[PDB]
């Protein structure tokens, strides 16, 4: 079990508009890869 | 309360719920976004809107993602450019590539990018990359210099489940991989 | 494929996730799917896709939805022609109005045209509605001809809370109105 | 505290497509209405 993490203050509604979509997003270009997605949650909340 | 969520344990070739972009797609199970292959780039976002924050109250909103992704490089010491978690304006479509992931252009701050990702990072650029060329996790804004760095150690062809989440009153992002071993 | 929810408090002037047709618009707090005005059909559908069941392994879900809905008659007496919650194939358009709801065009078992409706019916049409002529709540599957009612009595202007949900176990749908009272 | 309540058998796996969509329709003709919606949520799980 080894594990990395980072954290950082991020102020999204100074920088992103009130609606977004979440994806991912990966490129191979001059040396490449598979780079494959098994499985995905997401909640969110709003007050 | 306004609130929203999913969660996909398996993926299947049909699957209405998802924008697939560039080479994305479903096999059987997987959600593979670039065979190994060169110069490509993989976009998946979830088909629904997401609203994030509110301009009636001004309230920003917690939120958390979690996947297992797996990368997987048919050379060992050979690999590349990347792969990303973002969220983004509601009609966004792929960016510059390769090192760029698919995701943003300029190196410099780009305000109408109004786009935030995170990296996983397989490839150093000398460019904009961390000087000690080490390969890593990222948070970045509106560039693919990262506001933030973390050298990680890739293990190939390993399951690595990792979170993402938001703190909406601390308004701090944060993150986690871990491996098995 | 497993857990898919939300929910909307208010529903705002511009609503990204849904996807209106017909006379439905978001005003500031409400969705109006009708005016008091002759003639409209009003539709409103959540935008994500839904997966309801699974060919893969043949589980269906369960599922609970719940709204609040207002039906506001100019005058008490003469009134029509009524409200429907519906699960429907992924891009369906305004069936036939008045009588039909939007929703269906025939008194007949259409397997083709394939949804499914709880319908909260205001105005008797003595050709399929039942005969006593009251107003009713009705499961409608391929039909406009409810394979079930209850009598219902109307209260102009006032908030209903209606649950609904599907036990997937046993295939029983069942639908609740309640008046603050 | 005025109440109905309804329940009845529906195959909707014989009914209905894998994927579909939800959604409220409202309709007047001769006679007519206001029909509004006030708030809405929904939850599935497929286990
Ligand atoms: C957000 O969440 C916790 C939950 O209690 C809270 O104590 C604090 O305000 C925030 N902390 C973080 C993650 O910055
Ligand atoms: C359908 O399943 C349960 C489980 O025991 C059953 O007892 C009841 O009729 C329904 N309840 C659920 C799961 O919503
Ligand atoms: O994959 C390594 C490199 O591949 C290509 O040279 C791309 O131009 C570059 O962006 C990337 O960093
Ligand atoms: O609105 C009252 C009635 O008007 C017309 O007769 C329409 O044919 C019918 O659909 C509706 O029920
Ligand atoms: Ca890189
Ligand atoms: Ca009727
Ligand atoms: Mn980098
Ligand atoms: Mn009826």
């Amino acid at each position: 079990l080894t594990g990395y993490t980072l954290s950082e203050v991020v102020p999204l509604k100074d920088v992103v508009p009130e609606w977004v979509r979440i994806g991912f997003s990966a490129t191979t270009g001059a040396e490449y890869a598979t780079h494959e997605v098994l499985s995905w949650t997401f909640l969110s909340e709003l007050t | 309360d306004e609130i929203t969520s999913f969660s996909i344990p398996k993926f299947r070739p049909d699957q209405p719920n998802l924008i697939f972009q560039g080479g994305g797609y479903t096999t059987k199970e997987k959600l593979t976004l670039t065979k190994a292959v060169k110069n490509t780039v993989g976009r998946a976002l979830y088909s629904l809107p997401i609203h994030i924050w509110d301009s009636e109250t001004g309230n920003v909103a917690d939120f958390t993602t979690t996947f297992i992704f797996v990368i997987d490089a048919p050379n060992g010491y050979n690999v590349a450019d990347g792969f990303t978690f973002f969220i983004a304006p509601v009609d966004t479509k792929p960016q510059t590539g390769g090192g760029y992931l698919g995701v943003f252009n300029g190196k410099d701050y780009d305000k109408t990018a109004q786009t935030v990702a995170v990296e996983f990072d397989t490839f150093y650029n000398a460019a904009w990359d961390p000087s000690n060329g080490k390969r890593h996790i990222g948070i970045d804004v509106n560039t693919i210099k990262s506001i933030s760095t973390k050298s990680w150690n890739l293990q190939n062809g390993e399951e690595a489940h990792v979170a993402i989440s938001f703190n909406a009153t601390t308004n701090v992002l944060s993150v986690t991989l871990l491996y098995p071993n």
